[PDB]
């Protein structure tokens, strides 16, 4: 299904520039 | 024991994050004083992020500032950068962001986020610039709301709610622990979905086959239809409908949909959005999906539409 692929990859696409480590 | 678990899935902005922080708000007391102190940092770091994805948005929108002054502001907010990385924000630093956040040039920038990748949390925390710049600030619950911050694994959170207890997964945007990872989708009562419809005007990016909205529809068309699925609630969270109605006032929806006939009322939209994810829905018959339309950051609101899905869920099992 390449279905945990497709996922990953979305879930991942979040400005990671713009957010910061705790 | 009738125990829940429910897992969040969607895009990445899409507010799964915050729907998180939200429960902890809602029914486990929230955060306590101590902890709004350790988000102080993490308030100060993100509004310096948002003004800085701004400040270099202009370079590449080719966006003159209001007041050439303001170039040497921007030149100074490189090398304060790091000055709130403890605690206070200076004095010095807060006039450079007061003064970049008022300049007709930065502003035009904001207006056009659509054209590139700015945080919905920049303007919350720019405009009350005044308010957490004081030395003595202890960040508010509605600051810790809108905190961004990076995760690296699975994020987890459990409840209990009407005599049930929770079980609410963020699976991240990482399989750096798959198995763990993998358990996250196993055994799950319902899924909910979040879409981010402020995207709708987004354009489409150079790294993209397709808009961001259709991204998150492809998405929602492979969860909803994978046979591993069929006894799991497919709830849908409609989300950021606050930027919504405002975005859809001036941008067609027909940016996102060129095929679209109706109008630019938020009702119409919102409702013709709605019809393009359910139609993915290819089991109508054996399954139904739970639309709900929400703004994340709004405790009121996600209280609201999280008891009326906590309110299916019993009618479930008291069915089944
Ligand atoms: N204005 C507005 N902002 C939102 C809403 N939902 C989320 N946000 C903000 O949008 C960003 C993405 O939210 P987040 O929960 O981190 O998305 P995730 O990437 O799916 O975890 C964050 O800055 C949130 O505080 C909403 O309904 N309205």
């Amino acid at each position: 299904e390449d279905f945990f692929s497709l996922i990953l990859r979305s879930q991942a696409k979040r400005m990671d520039e713009q957010r910061v480590l705790l | 024991a009738k125990e829940v678990k429910l897992l969040l899935l969607g895009a990445g902005e899409s507010g799964k994050s915050t729907i998180v922080k939200q429960m902890k708000i809602i029914h486990e007391d929230g955060y306590s004083e101590d902890e709004c102190k350790q988000y102080k940092v993490v308030v100060y770091s993100n509004t310096i992020q948002s003004i800085i994805a701004i400040i270099r948005a202009m370079g590449r929108l080719k966006i003159d500032f209001g007041e050439a002054a303001r170039a040497d502001d921007a030149r100074q907010l490189f090398v304060l950068a790091g000055s709130a990385e403890e605690g206070v924000m200076t004095p010095e630093l807060a006039g450079v962001i007061k003064r970049l956040w008022r300049d007709g040039g930065v502003q035009a920038c904001f207006s056009r986020s659509r054209e590139y990748l700015l945080n919905d949390s920049a303007s919350y925390y720019l405009n009350d610039l005044d308010r957490i710049s004081q030395s003595n600030y202890i960040p508010t619950q509605q600051d810790v709301l809108r905190t961004r911050v990076k995760t690296t694994g699975i994020v987890e959170t459990h409840f209990t709610f009407k005599d049930l207890y929770f079980k609410m997964f963020d699976v991240g945007g990482q399989r750096s622990e798959r198995k763990k990872w993998i358990h996250c989708f196993e055994g799950v009562t319902a899924i909910i979905f979040c879409v981010a419809l402020s995207d709708y005007d987004l354009v489409l990016a150079e790294d993209e086959e397709m808009n961001r909205m259709h991204e998150s529809m492809k998405l929602f068309d492979s969860i909803c239809n994978n046979k591993w699925f069929t006894e799991t609630s497919i709830i849908l969270f409609l989300n950021k409908k606050d930027l919504f109605e405002e975005k859809i006032k001036r941008s067609p929806l027909t940016i996102c949909y060129p095929e679209y006939t109706g109008s630019n009322t938020y009702e119409e939209a919102a409702a013709y959005i709605q019809c393009q994810f359910e139609d993915l829905n290819r089991r109508k018959d054996t399954k139904e999906i739970y639309t709900h339309f929400t703004c994340a950051t709004d405790t009121k609101n996600v209280q609201f539409v999280f008891d009326a899905v906590t309110d299916v869920i019993i009618k479930n099992n008291l069915k089944e």
